[PDB]
């Protein structure tokens, strides 16, 4: 069947000091599909970590071509757009809503953990939604091996977002990689069901990180949270990675497990 | 603009 390997881009999804995302349609099936375009003037590795993926909440790699100095990656579109845009300004959104995601995310990330890849990079601009709103873990540009051969390896490569990482990023030289992405998760639920984020970065300078430390729950954005998905933020957002919860044990917590979101 | 899958 001849065009079917033709595509228009019809639409800027994405733009930065990198590259471009766009939007890619069929000129003979009109299938969607999303196509991230970096000028090689990183990307090898980016590509082989996306080959190892297939997951329904981690956004589907269908392939890469280049063209001289231009590498084509074809991913999944995911039309509902980015978590980011569903979190209301200093209110969030509908617990139930947040708890569903949050499944997903676990789902998403266990099975990241699983195959021994960390993302290194989550949050809300990384997670988007398909046209059933369900998650899908986004960009692999900062994702790296820590377990191969059944052998895991310790990170100590400073990298994420700084609101979003765990403070042994910033206090030691060598940290485990699946407590750091734990820890990320963690302040999403935050920004999920309070609609600001706690802190500029985890460290005792930071008034509001020192707050929390002191258990000064009655503050923003805690008191903004109730008392059963706080207490799994108290269980994620712990300073000693070896003494914070694990995926396993966050799948036990009560509110983890409390109905409260009607089907579609 | 368009490409080739
Ligand atoms: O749908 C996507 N599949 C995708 O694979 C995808 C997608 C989007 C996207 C959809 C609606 C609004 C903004 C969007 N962005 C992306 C996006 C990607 C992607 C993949 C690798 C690096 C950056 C990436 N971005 C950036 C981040 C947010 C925006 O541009």
């Amino acid at each position: 069947v001849p065009f079917v390997e033709d595509w228009d881009l019809v639409q800027t999804l994405g733009e930065g000091a990198y590259g471009e995302v766009q939007l890619a349609v069929n000129r003979v099936t009109e299938e969607a599909v999303a196509v991230k375009i970096v000028d090689m003037k990183n990307i090898k590795k980016e590509i082989c970590i996306n080959k190892m993926l297939n997951h329904e909440n981690v956004v589907k790699f269908y392939g890469h071509r280049r063209e001289g100095n231009i590498q084509y990656l074809f991913l999944e579109y995911c039309s509902g757009g980015e978590l980011f845009d569903r979190i209301e300004p200093d209110i969030g959104m509908p617990e139930p809503d947040a708890q569903r995601f949050f499944h997903q995310l676990m789902a998403g990330v266990v099975y990241l953990h699983g195959i021994g890849i960390t993302h290194r990079d989550i949050k809300p601009e990384n997670l988007l939604l398909d046209e059933r709103d369900n998650l899908k873990i986004s960009d692999f540009g900062l994702a790296t091996v820590f377990r191969y051969n059944n052998r895991e390896r310790l990170l100590n490569k400073m990298c994420g977002t700084l609101p979003y990482v765990a403070p042994e990023l910033l206090k030691r030289r060598e940290f485990h990689a699946e407590p750091v992405d734990v820890w990320s998760c963690g302040i999403v639920l935050t920004a999920m069901l309070a609609g600001e984020l706690p802190w500029d970065q985890p460290s005792d300078s930071c008034q509001e990180y020192s707050d929390w430390k002191e258990k000064k729950t009655y503050l923003n954005p805690w008191k903004k949270i109730d008392s059963a998905p706080l207490a799994l933020l108290h269980k994620i957002l712990v300073e000693n990675p070896s003494a914070r919860i694990t995926i396993p044990d966050i799948k036990k917590d009560r509110w983890y497990n409390k109905p409260l979101k009607k089907g579609a | 603009a368009s490409v080739s899958a």
